[PDB]
RNA sequence: CAACGUUGAGUUUGGAACCCUGAACAGACUGCCGGUGAUAAGCCGGAGGAAGGUGAGGAUGACGUCAAGUCAUCAUGCCCCUUAUGCCCUGGGCGACACACGUGCUACAAUGGCCGGGACAAAGGGUCGCGAUCCCGCGAGGGUGAGCUAACCCCAAAAACCCGUCCUCAGUUCGGAUUGCAGGCUGCAACUCGCCUGCAUGAAGCCGGAAUCGCUAGUAAUCGCCGGUCAGCCAUACGGCGGUGAAUU
């Protein structure tokens, strides 16, 4: 089923299928599934009613576009602020209190 | 290599403790501190009051036994001619100060001086002797051999004496030692009295270690 | 639910300076103290450990601490 | 249900009974009451295959001292165990059984000594030695 | 170490003794009492006592030497002195232990 | 320093001392000869400098150079020298290294017929 | 091992089948010392091998190990400054060891899903002589015989 | 996975019991995974 | 009356126990024995050397032994005979009544 | 140990018979037998025995070496500073960052990962403390505070393991970095620089070149628990405790 938020969960159990949307981790998935809609099946075995329910529920939590521009405007704001964390976002060095003498490698690769 | 202080090696086998008390784990630190304060006092007093009257004062050891009521100090001492003969006998004159130091609340103090029969069968006394002679710029050979003599006529089965430092004020330090008779250091059954002492010379420090083997 | 933090001397300084309605340079050693909306438009010079650096406060600054705005470490290059 | 079978089969506590043995190995201790008739294995008010998980090994450890004899259907075993994990409890059960067996009849000795079920296993855990990772494990070491 | 460090420590102890119950009182006061803008002023009370009056500011040092590191609490002593004194049998109950 | 030695790690550590440009170049030269010919075996060159005496401490003015070589196969080539000038010390160490190296190469790489 | 040799250790018997062999293989299959898991894996391997064929699996063991057991291998010797491959002959215990090992090795490298499936796949392929664990042994023989000239103890 | 603070494993290693690794049976875990309906 | 003795060295505590048990056996009050409690044993480890070497350690313990003594019926003579008693300076006595 | 009944139990009974505690004592000495060996020490075997040839681990480190390490634990000769090279304070700094070298944790998955329900430890620490029960929170935590100066009460959930249900080969239900948002706690103060929670994010990484390290049995491997330092911690460290348990000479 493609329709859920422009993206494609494919041929799997419903939760771990729903997770492929940017904006849904482990919690929102099994919450939406096992609380509101109530049904657990494969993806393509989803009847029209359950599917509508799903789309309508996932439409009230933020998604790829919205979240990406959300964190983007958070980071942007902090960069404009000229605070410390922002200096680090601009320079490309870890801001969470990690030491720079050795392993930045994940964040230094850029 | 390093050996272990033959004191520490036999503990609860052939050698007793010195501080004989007991305390609950919180009070333990406090009590230890108190023992230290009175050992300090009692050493200082005797040092100052005997070395003014010009004599060799053996303080062989200090045993402290704490009881809920009275805390008792037993001084093993080689020559209390210096402490007893003075008019304010060491008993009272120290009792007042040592009881000033710890506390008098729930605790009163008792001083008891013990005469150790053979002063040269004890390392500590002997090392204070060598300390005196070497403080007198007597060569260390003479001092060593005199100690050996006094001791082996004082009834000892074996002895090892070590002296380390700048010897005779010579610029490069060294280690000189003599073993006499039989001294097992590894045998736990053997009664071993060890003592460490430090001397201050014109040329700096000098260490003395003495081992005394009294038999099994 | 728990208080934010601001140093006493600083809070009464900005109190007096907000009451007498002038913009004056405030030299401060609290790198801790939060920027409370009642201080905006002020210029606070914070200790970086040798020099006091002047910073101008904005709407955006509120909710943060002070010492975010005073770089401590001098680094340019290898 | 099994609690009532153990309670009604044994009125006198775990101490009184004529034929008893105690196994111990590692941190596990097991006290073993032997009885006559049928056969059942009750370990801590639960079944053998229940408690010992049916790891063929452990079951086999427990049932081995009775297989050198053939008394599997002639005896009924009730044991209580604590300490350690289940393997050791199994072993301890094995040993305690061997001891109770030498308590009943002393003619069982020659089979039980040829199989080697009478020996307390002395192997226990070795302490951690300072400067070493666990016991005999040394830290990763650079010659340079 | 330096004498002056042991002195700093002593003066901290004394000040903590002075302001002890004041601290407990203003503490239970800001803990139990609501109204955030009230807690401004009671945290204005908290910040008045000297910085050397805070129990987190105290530092335990060995009582014989004064070494700031390596202090095993029960004995109030640093490891080395603790060790020599275990060998001169000044520690009641202390034995070289092999288990 | 050398390209043919690019596979080698040259590690230059002042212990109590400050390293200059001339000390650098000189180290590269004198260790350079030593290693260059035997390069195929060599792996890592560790050179520590220790100065003492004169105004720093008691005793003569001593500068002491320690070097250490490893080969792909054999490890632990240790060379310790004491002398007047850093330069002199380095010359000495290189003199030693050369000898130990070509001793190794001699032993192993000779197709030495060792029957036993 | 310079001074003392090795005393013999009690050869156990696997609980279900009373075998020395099956117990050998459940010990060599072991990892992180969970016997709980190893016994399960091996018994489900016996279950899939009795599923695929109707022959007694107790025999398919002896066919599998008789099949992959090397009677000879080589060894590196230093003789006269010359480095030789010398075809040293193999003991019985060492033969069973090698056997179980190449079996297990080629069993861990299989494309399949379970370990019981892989082990059964490879016992089925070694009992027919049809697979990597027999091929490996035969290569050891090929390189033993090309080097046959260098055994002077022949 | 032991380095995951979102897992019972990773909590138990990090020594913080949390939403994933509960103190008692009465503290709410994460939203239930219980429903599945295989029939046949 | 139950007394809990706690002391470091063994001979002192079992001799002290012998005194209490015989002084309450003489005055004719019944005794439930010198019941041994589990020895509580504290380990500490410290660096042997003053600098550097981390693998030189020194393990020392403190062993505290606990005896329990239950006297059943408290005669006037029994209470006075056990309140008078002389117990060596290294044992600690706790009296629960 | 059994009972009465309860999950709070009692101190409510008997037993001292099992276990455990900790004190005394016995036991292992090639002591016995056989075979070997100049008779000798011993060496191969056998019996009994819980244990057999230092039964297993630990403390133990000779004369000395390296003018090894440490004048920053402590002590000290000599030299030097003495309105400063000493002392009080608030901020920084020891936590920087192109890289290089070393010790460690987590990994790359089905001998596996997730979920649910069941079972078994040891040793520790704990009155400025450990904190059950109950109540509010998805949650860290918050309110309440029994019991316990500890074989009594608490930390306390042992985890691997097992019975089931999902994924059965994917850069995935693998792995979890990085980073945002919202919070909790300690503490006068958490920006530089604490720890922990919830939602979101989802990097590298398909067992690793030359080389190299650890290990001979309760060992390796693998699973967690506790301690000390300690207001809070950077602990994956260090010191311990137990669970499961190999291959090889
Ligand atoms: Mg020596
Ligand atoms: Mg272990
Ligand atoms: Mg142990
Ligand atoms: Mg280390
Ligand atoms: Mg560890
Ligand atoms: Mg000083
Ligand atoms: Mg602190
Ligand atoms: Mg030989
Ligand atoms: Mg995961
Ligand atoms: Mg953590
Ligand atoms: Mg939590
Ligand atoms: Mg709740
Ligand atoms: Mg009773
Ligand atoms: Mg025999
Ligand atoms: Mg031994
Ligand atoms: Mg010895
Ligand atoms: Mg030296
Ligand atoms: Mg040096
Ligand atoms: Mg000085
Ligand atoms: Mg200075
Ligand atoms: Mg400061
Ligand atoms: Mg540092
Ligand atoms: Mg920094
Ligand atoms: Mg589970
Ligand atoms: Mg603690
Ligand atoms: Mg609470
Ligand atoms: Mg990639
Ligand atoms: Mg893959
Ligand atoms: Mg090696
Ligand atoms: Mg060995
Ligand atoms: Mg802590
Ligand atoms: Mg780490």
């Amino acid at each position: 089923v493609r329709v859920g938020n422009v993206e494609i969960p494919n041929n799997k159990r419903v939760e771990y299928s729903l997770q492929y949307i940017h904006g849904i981790g482990r919690s929102r998935a099994r919450q939406i599934l096992c609380d509101l809609t109530l049904e657990n099946k494969l993806t393509k075995e989803l009847s029209e009613d359950e599917l509508l329910q799903v789309r309508d529920e996932v439409t009230k939590y933020m998604i790829e576009g919205d979240l990406r521009r959300f964190n983007a405007i958070a980071i942007r704001r902090l960069k404009e602020i000229q605070c410390y964390r922002g200096v680090r976002h601009i320079q490309g060095l870890p801001c969470r209190g990690q030491r720079t003498k050795n392993n930045c490698r994940t964040l230094k690769r850029g | 290599g390093q050996k272990i202080n033959p004191l520490g090696f036999r503990l609860g086998t052939t050698q007793s403790h010195y501080s004989l008390w007991f305390s609950q784990p919180k009070n333990y630190a406090e009590g230890l501190q108190e023992d230290q304060k009175i050992r300090d006092c009692i050493k200082n007093y005797v040092q100052k009051n005997t070395k003014t009257s010009s004599g060799v004062e053996g303080i062989a050891r200090i045993e402290i036994q704490k009881r809920i009521d009275l805390i008792q100090v037993i001084i093993h001492m080689g020559f209390p001619k210096l402490l007893i003969e003075n008019r304010p006998q060491g008993v009272e004159d120290l009792k007042i100060n040592v009881q000033k130091e710890l506390n008098c609340v729930n605790r009163k103090l008792n001083i008891a001086i013990t005469r150790i029969a053979k002063p040269y069968g004890d390392p500590n006394i002997l090392a204070e002797f060598i300390a005196g002679q070497l403080k007198s710029r007597v060569s260390f050979r003479k001092a060593m051999k005199k100690a050996i003599e006094l001791t082996e006529q004082a009834d000892t089965k074996g002895i090892q004496i070590q002296i380390a430092g700048r010897i005779d004020g010579k610029e490069i330090a060294r280690i000189e030692w003599i073993r006499e008779g039989r001294v097992p250091l590894q045998t736990i059954r053997a009664k071993i009295d060890y003592c460490a002492y430090t001397v201050r010379t014109i040329y700096g420090v000098l260490g003395i270690k003495i081992w005394i083997f009294m038999g099994e | 639910k728990k208080n934010p933090f601001v140093a006493n001397h600083l809070l009464r300084k900005i109190e007096k300076l907000n009451k007498k309605a002038e913009k004056e340079i405030i030299v401060t050693w609290s790198r801790a103290s939060t920027i409370i909306p009642t201080m905006i438009g002020h210029t606070i010079a914070i200790h970086n450990g040798r020099e006091h650096l002047p910073i101008y406060i904005t709407d955006r600054m509120v909710g943060h601490k002070l010492g975010e705005f005073a770089p401590t470490l001098n680094f340019r290059g290898h | 249900d099994l609690e009532k079978f153990v309670k009604s089969r044994l009125p006198g506590g775990f101490a009184a009974q004529t034929v008893i043995g105690t196994g111990r190995r590692k941190c596990a201790i097991a006290r073993v009451v032997l009885q006559e008739g049928t056969g059942k294995f009750i370990i801590n008010y639960r079944d053998a295959k229940e408690y010992l998980q049916g790891n063929p090994l452990w079951l086999q450890y427990v049932k081995t001292p009775l297989a050198t004899l053939g008394y599997e259907t002639n005896y009924d075993v009730f044991v209580k165990a604590h300490g350690g994990g289940l393997s050791g409890q199994a072993q301890a059960i094995s040993l305690g059984v061997a001891r109770a067996l030498l308590k009943v009849s002393a003619s069982h000795r020659a089979p039980l000594k040829q199989e080697g079920l009478l020996t307390r296993d002395s192997r226990i855990v070795e302490r951690k030695k300072p400067g070493l990772k666990k016991a005999r494990k040394a830290p990763q070491f650079s010659k340079r | 170490a330096r004498k002056s460090l042991i002195q700093r420590e002593k003066k901290r102890r004394n000040l903590e003794q002075k302001y002890h119950l004041i601290r407990r009182s203003s503490k239970q006061e800001i803990r139990k009492v609501t109204s955030l803008s009230d807690k401004w002023e009671i945290h204005g009370k908290l910040q008045s006592p000297p910085r050397n009056s805070a129990p987190a500011r105290l530092h335990r040092r060995c009582f014989l030497t004064g070494r700031p590191r390596a202090n095993i609490r029960d004995f109030g002593l640093s490891g080395h002195i603790l060790r020599e004194m275990v060998h001169t049998c000044l520690l009641p109950g202390a034995t070289r232990s092999s288990w | 320093w050398d390209g043919p030695l690019s596979s080698v790690k040259l590690i230059l550590q002042g212990r109590n001392l400050e390293v200059s440009d001339n000390v650098r170049s000189h180290v590269e030269d004198k260790v350079g000869k030593s290693v260059a010919k035997h390069s195929h075996l060599v792996r890592e060159v560790d050179v520590r400098l220790s100065a003492r005496g004169g105004d720093l401490s008691k005793g003569p003015k001593l500068r002491r150079c320690e070097v250490t070589l490893f080969t792909k196969r054999h490890g632990v080539i240790r060379a310790e020298e004491d002398a007047e000038s850093l330069y002199s010390s380095i010359d000495l160490v290189s003199s030693i290294i050369q000898r130990k190296l070509r001793k190794i190469k001699d032993k192993v790489s000779d197709h030495g017929r060792h029957m036993k | 091992s310079r001074r003392g040799t090795v005393e013999e250790k009690t050869a156990k018997s696997d609980p279900i089948y009373r075998n020395r062999l099956v117990n050998m293989l459940v010990n060599r299959i072991l990892k992180h010392g969970k016997k709980s898991l190893a016994y399960q894996i091996l018994y489900r391997a016996v279950k899939k091998i009795q599923q695929k064929t109707e022959t007694n699996p107790l025999s398919v063991l002896r066919q599998a190990i008789r099949g992959v057991t090397p009677d000879i291998a080589v060894k590196a010797r230093r003789v006269g400054g010359s480095t030789h491959q010398v075809p040293i002959e193999i003991g019985s215990t060492q033969g069973k060891a090698l056997a179980i090992r190449w079996l297990l090795g080629a069993a861990r490298k299989r494309p399949g899903r379970n370990m019981a499936f892989k082990l059964s796949s490879e016992l089925v392929d070694a009992a027919k002589g049809s697979g990597d664990a027999v091929r490996k042994k035969e290569e050891t023989h090929r390189m033993a015989e090309a080097n046959r000239a260098f055994a002077h103890f022949r | 996975g032991r380095g995951d603070r979102k897992t019972a494993k990773g909590k138990r290693f990090n020594h913080s019991f949390g939403n994933a690794r509960p103190k008692n049976k009465n503290k709410g875990r994460g939203p239930p995974k219980a429903p599945i309906f295989p029939k046949g | 009356i139950r007394i809990k003795l706690r002391s470091y060295w063994v001979p002192l505590i079992e001799d002290s126990c012998k005194q209490i048990m015989d002084a309450a056996r003489t005055t004719n009050a019944k005794i439930m024995g010198p019941v041994p409690l589990p020895t509580k044993k504290r380990i500490y480890c410290v660096l042997k050397s003053p600098h550097v070497h981390k693998d030189a350690r020194f393990h020392f313990e403190i062993r505290t032994h606990q005896r329990l003594i239950d006297i059943l019926y408290p005669t006037a003579q029994t209470i006075d005979s056990l309140m008078q008693l002389d117990l060596p300076a290294g044992v600690d006595v706790e009296v629960k009544l």
